[PDB]
């Protein structure tokens, strides 16, 4: 079958185009495809340093300072309140500098942003509230692992979830 | 209101068009066993009611097609509109 | 995967144009276990459900390698008969075993000097290959002599 | 398609159905659809659409493409092996200690109230 | 088989009246322990006789194959969500040491149809009415255009 | 290069001393008996530490 | 292979606790372990089930005298029934009077039923005593020791009881020995017995137990349209479970029906098990052979019992699917292996994990338990292996080779060997201290390897695979003891061929003969 298989691609014209496919495609400096490196180039802070040929415009250099500030912010889940406007644009100029962008957020940003994050929770809690009662009574994790069984379109895969089952304590410990 | 519903489902009143036995490979498939009738007749119900909702789907939007005010065939496009329009995901074949 | 030409893209389904169907599938038997018997003790049998040399016309890569009248039966299919297979450990082992069986000199040390070689293979391991010649040794011991009472008493708890 | 057949040859299983190729062409086909349509989409975004404000013209360069997946796999396509994730969050299950303690020669069950007791069930 | 036996008279009424709509054209234009694939078609069966809207399995094939798995999968999403509430291993469910189901076994059910689809119990009284409803509504229709058309045809 | 690879015997690769066992009985009134361990959490009780 | 060398001692050099001394005897990964040995129940005493992280001997060697003897001939009852009663009572005064009074309370109203038609007073004799001094008050068992007891019996019937009695001083035989002694002699000639049986070791015991040609029988499963995954077989070898891809545990019993619940209710010999959501990959059994084990695709593991047929719990710690779960040789504790590159160790009273274990770039494909169940060997489709200390979480040991994914694995039971079966098609038995395969046995054709075992004491392991045949696999013709017995590659005993049968399982039973188990018929 395999050289019958080899003989009709030829019947086709297109013996030519598979003729021609046998080096190693990415004409690059390179795409690697490793897992340790991706990993380790996707940890570190970046930081955005400009060239100057001619003229690089801009009107305000780059800095890196901004991005050890980020990573130093008291984020989330520490504290026990959703953030307030400030942390969150902390954290933000870090990651826009981190990406190779520059120039600052423009105080618009963080206030859409909480917004969409109260929509997410507030959908996520009537979820669990929809399991527990059909109709005094308080609610527990298990509900809430229950309910991201049944709705995991909600929830982004990676980093909690993992960490939700690595949370499941049993009773006496 | 809701007694009523499993005063009924015991008789020959009602016995839903989903025979018992495919329903009942398929509660043992998705694990779950239980001796009462009942709620394997009423699952079969709502799975009924479910595919009569696109049923009608189907066939207000196959009515729209033409000609508003070789018989009636339910294709991929009248598919592809009501699936869609659910959170049935999208059906885009082809060919060559 | 009809085809197609256009002044070719090879391609078209022609299997569509229903209208009713009123056909029912038919169930087939349940999963049940057809055991039989295999490989008795190293021989593979080919009467019973097994296959005959017939693997010399499978394909080389796949399946390869290959090494393998009366009541007074035992076995045939498996050649007892060349000495070489027990060891040169196990006929020495075999030679202490029927000596100190057959010792027959005194009624107070004798049995005390057998009995303990008689309940060690009672229990120990690996014996399914010299089991034959065991056999053989025994029903010779009872076709040579009728009389001792100690003989047949020695192999009548040797059974047990 | 015949090249699908010859791709099956890399990874050692000549022993399809035949409906494999019609349905990982179809796959393809609907994938690639949704990314070089949402990679349209933000090639409209560079060319500042509303309720009319400009035209529409397209280039699709490599960049959008690769926007256009990046999202897609932000949400789908099981990643690189995330080692380092689950090394940390196990040590940190793999910290408390044992029971250290003898059943004495049978099963322990969890408690009822946890077990099932997979009775008939009934209202 | 009540159930079987209306939906069967919709199928019946509805082969004779299309039937005589397309004559009526014609004359216008004139001037146990069971196993997978059994389940599969039974369902399938079941479906087609659903289809009292088009016509009995009067469409393509792909068509019946895609309806039967995607009402397999719903089937199956029912019975993950009844018997998920029922392991719950959590405090709201869970029979209490002094026999205190804070959620009686019944609230279950209703709770996991609530959960998938259905929002009421009642919806499906509902919907029953509206399918005896149906049958005569499409009855009446089809049978005044009967009546009309044996006065036209005249 | 400091592992204990080094066996034990059960009362399961070995014959004749096979235990006994009592908790998977059947009482002649009631059905069957189990081993089920002990917590002291009831129902309807108070479910953790405060909200801060 | 030298850059390794170069890189690793480089790496070494920079580890400040890593001298040059060391260093090499680090490198000495090369050397294996000496061939050790099997511990018989003569002079290594039994273990308490117990956790991974550092009497009654009386009562089990009562059990040997009571089990023993009615295993007996028929001949010998009407003499051993008055061996009974005087060492039970015995031995019930040694333990009460050792420290033991409730111990001695509750196994004398558990053996006080033992010779209830002979004694009828000496139950109300030995009923009102508890406490040992009211043994010391009380006349009638000092002056019972104080004389001996007359005893009527042959001599080659004591002579072949004590010669069971020497090879079972594991859970009990010097005690009732040196009791006898003590009273009736109906341990001087206990010592010249023992130096009697040391006698027999010398060339009356077995030396080697060298290879021994296995026997099967098979067991294929007609007209299931490939919607079957496992099989597994019992531990004595009277029923086997296979998993189907639908949800569905179809239990046989062998050699009839059996298959009865305890109950009133629930009125052939095939039991099917419901409570699932997605396909079946693996399948255990209890060693208590009460209850049973099953994972799923469904994320779930669940247990059922056996004298109802019937689940009791559910389980859930994981992400994705769930292939292989298998107890610990001693039982309470079981593993599981997924999708979700990693594994989680359970309990059976708990129902959240209590280990997760994570160094795999791919999918942990099979889990086993090594014999003294402080230790699991992952495999998965990244072409290595690994182990795991249950307590630590964290990987001791990792064996790479096998171009080709891992399906099965096996440990011989004296604690130096584990196979590896994969997609390769080459059998590879490796070393635990080594980490470098000490044979790798080539055969097999080119088909995946689905299951394998060893044998009851290591002499000879089984693979058997999806090239429709069995091969059975000497393993001692190059290891640390190099059992030869003389008159593609060696280590190649007998390859039996099956009628167009892919196979799936083994299980070596007690005795010389395999199990198998296997598919699709003609």
């Amino acid at each position: 079958y395999e050289r019958l298989k080899r003989d009709i691609l030829a019947l086709p014209v297109r013996e030519r185009r598979r003729i021609k496919a046998i080096t190693r495609e990415s004409g690059k400096k390179g795409m690697v495809n490793s897992v340790i490196t991706q990993t380790r180039q996707a940890l570190i802070p970046k930081v955005p340093v400009v060239t100057r040929p001619t003229n690089v415009p801009g009107n305000s250099v780059q800095w890196a300072q901004d991005v050890i500030h980020g990573f130093q912010a008291l984020l989330a889940s520490e504290i026990y309140e959703l953030p307030e406007m400030d942390n969150l644009r902390t954290r933000m100029t870090g990651i826009s500098r981190e990406h190779g962008l520059i120039g600052p957020v423009d105080d618009s940003v963080i206030e859409i942003m909480l917004i969409g994050l109260e929509q997410h929770l507030k959908g996520i809690v009537e979820a669990a509230i929809d399991i527990v009662k059909y109709r005094r009574h308080t609610l527990t994790i298990e509900d809430m692992y229950d309910t991201l069984e049944q709705y995991p379109y909600l929830v982004e895969p990676g980093g909690t979830l993992l960490r939700l089952q690595s949370v499941m304590l049993h009773d006496e410990d | 209101t809701l007694e009523e519903i499993l005063e009924m489902m015991e008789d020959e009143e009602f016995t839903p068009i989903i025979p018992d036995a495919v329903t009942d490979y398929y509660l043992a498939k998705n694990g779950f066993e239980t001796s009462d009738i009942k709620i394997k007749r009423i699952l079969a119900l709502a799975t009924q009611k479910f595919i009569s909702d696109i049923a009608q789907d189907a066939y207000e939007y196959s009515r729209i097609r033409s000609s508003s005010s070789n018989k009636v065939v339910l294709t991929m496009d009248d598919l592809r509109s009501a699936l869609g329009e659910y959170g049935i995901n999208v059906k885009r074949p082809n060919f060559y | 995967f009809k085809e197609a030409l256009v002044g070719y893209v090879d391609d078209d389904e022609v299997d569509f144009e229903k209208l009713i169907n009123e056909p029912l599938p038919k169930v087939p038997r349940f999963s049940t276990f057809t055991a039989h018997w295999l490989a008795i003790e190293g021989v593979q049998p080919a009467i019973p459900q097994n296959p005959s040399p017939n693997d010399i016309k499978n394909i080389l890569p796949i399946n390869r390698g290959s090494m393998e009248i009366s009541n007074q039966k035992q076995g045939l299919e498996v050649k007892p008969l060349v000495k070489h297979v027990l060891s040169r450990e196990l006929q020495l082992y075999f030679d202490k075993i029927v000596e100190v069986l057959l010792n027959q000199e005194e009624t107070k040390e004798a049995e005390l000097l057998r009995n303990s070689a008689l309940q060690s293979v009672r229990a120990d391991p690996g014996l399914h290959q010299l089991v034959p010649y065991f056999i053989q040794f025994i029903s010779e011991t009872i076709t040579k002599n009728l009389k001792n009472i100690s003989l047949l008493s020695t192999m009548l708890e040797l059974i047990y | 398609v015949r090249l699908l057949h010859l791709i099956f040859a890399t990874q050692n299983i000549y022993s399809y159905q035949d409906h494999v190729p019609l349905q990982l062409m179809d796959f393809a086909y609907r994938y690639t659809t949704g990314t070089l349509q949402d990679a349209t989409i933000y090639s409209d975004h560079a060319h500042a659409s509303n309720a009319g404000n400009a035209g529409t013209n397209a280039q699709l360069t490599t960049e959008d493409i690769r926007l256009a997946i990046a999202a897609r796999t932000n949400y789908q396509f099981k990643p690189v092996p995330p080692k380092e994730l689950l090394l940390e969050l196990a040590a940190e299950r793999n910290k408390k200690p044992l029971p250290a303690v003898i059943p004495t020669w049978g099963i322990r069950l969890p408690p009822e109230k946890y077990c099932l007791t997979g009775k008939d069930w009934v209202l | 088989g009540m159930n079987k036996k209306f939906n069967e008279i919709i199928h019946l009424m509805q082969q004779i009246r299309r039937i005589c709509f397309k004559i009526s054209l014609i004359r216008q234009m004139q001037t146990d322990k069971l196993d997978s694939d059994v389940s599969y078609n039974s369902l399938k069966r079941s479906i087609s006789k659903i289809l009292m809207a088009n016509g009995f399995e009067s469409t393509a094939p792909f068509c019946s194959d895609v309806i039967t798995q995607i009402a397999e999968n719903y089937f199956g999403n029912l019975v993950k969500t009844l018997k998920n509430h029922i392991e719950s291993k959590s405090i709201n469910k869970v029979m209490g040491d002094a026999k205190f189901q804070k959620v009686s076994n019944k609230d279950i059910l209703l709770l996991s149809l609530l959960e998938n689809g259905v929002e009421s119990p009642d919806a499906l009284y509902e919907y029953y009415n509206e399918n005896i409803v149906k049958q005569i509504s499409k009855l009446e229709g089809l049978k005044s255009r009967l009546s009309s058309f044996l006065a036209e045809l005249l | 290069n400091l592992d204990l690879s080094v066996p034990l015997n059960p009362h399961r690769a070995t014959a004749n001393l096979k235990p006994e066992v009592k908790y998977p009985y059947y009482d002649p009134e009631t059905d069957t008996v189990v081993h089920e361990h002990r917590p002291d959490a009831r129902g309807n009780m108070v479910n953790a530490d405060t909200v801060d | 292979a030298a850059d390794l060398n170069r890189i690793v001692l480089e790496y070494l050099n920079k580890k400040g606790y890593h001298k040059t001394e060391s260093m090499l005897r680090m490198e000495s990964s090369h050397i294996p372990a000496p061939p050790t040995n099997i511990p018989t129940p003569q002079t290594t005493n039994i273990s308490r089930p117990t956790a991974p992280g550092r009497p009654a001997t009386i009562k089990r060697g009562y059990s040997i005298l009571k089990s023993w003897c009615e295993s007996s001939l028929d001949f010998y009852r009407p003499e051993l029934e008055k061996f009974l009663y005087p060492v039970f009572v015995h031995c019930y005064l040694d333990l009460i009077a050792r420290g033991y009074p409730s111990h001695a309370r509750e196994f004398y109203d558990k053996f006080s039923k033992d010779h209830s038609v002979l004694h009828e007073y000496e139950i109300s004799k030995l009923g009102g005593i508890s406490l040992k001094e009211h043994l010391q008050e009380n006349d009638v068992a000092k002056i019972f020791r104080s004389h001996k007891f007359k005893v009527l019996i042959g001599r080659t019937t004591f002579n072949l009881l004590l010669y069971f009695l020497n090879e079972n001083d594991a859970v009990g035989g010097g005690v009732v020995l040196r009791l006898i002694n003590q009273y009736i002699e109906p341990a001087q000639d206990l010592r010249n017995d023992i130096a009697m049986i040391q006698d027999s070791r010398a060339k009356i015991k077995l030396s080697a137990a060298q290879a021994s040609l296995p026997s099967v029988c098979m067991y294929t499963f007609h007209n299931t349209n490939n919607d079957l995954t496992c099989l597994k077989f019992n531990d004595d070898s009277t029923m086997v479970a296979s998993g189907f891809q639908d949800s569905f545990i179809k239990l046989w019993s062998i050699d009839g029906s059996p298959l009865r619940s305890l109950l009133k209710n629930d009125p052939k010999g095939s039991r099917r098990l419901v409570g699932h959501s997605g396909a079946v990959y693996g399948v255990d059994f209890s060693p208590d052979n009460r209850y049973l084990i099953s994972c799923s695709e469904d994320k779930t593991v669940r247990l059922w019992s056996l004298d109802t047929y019937t689940c009791l719990v559910s389980y859930k710690g994981h992400s994705s699917s769930v292939w292989d779960v298998k107890f610990s040789p001693m039982g309470h504790y079981f593993a599981t292996a997924s999708h979700d590159q990693t594994a989680r160790l359970w309990s059976c009273d708990h129902i959240y994990p209590l280990r997760i274990f994570a160094g795999h770039l791919n999918d942990v494909d099979c889990v086993e338990f090594h014999p003294n169940s402080t230790y699991l060997f992952t495999g998965s489709s990244d072409k290595t292996a690994r182990m795991w200390d249950i307590a630590r979480g964290e990987c001791v040991r990792v064996f790479m080779g096998h171009s080709g994914a891992i399906n099965c694995l096996a440990v011989s039971p004296d604690g130096r060997w584990l196979a590896s079966a994969g997609e390769d098609s080459v059998v590879c038995l490796w070393d635990i201290s080594t980490g470098r395969r000490i044979k790798a046995m080539r055969g097999h054709g080119r088909s995946s390897i689905y299951s394998l075992a060893f044998s009851r004491e290591g002499t000879v392991l089984v693979s058997t695979g999806a090239d429709n045949s069995v091969r059975v696999w000497d393993v001692k013709k190059n290891t640390n003891s190099p059992s030869a017995q003389p008159e593609a590659t060696n280590d190649h005993m007998s390859v039996y061929f099956t009628k167009k049968t892919p196979v799936y399982t083994v299980h070596f039973t007690r005795r010389n003969l395999c199990l198998a188990g296997g598919v699709f018929g003609g």
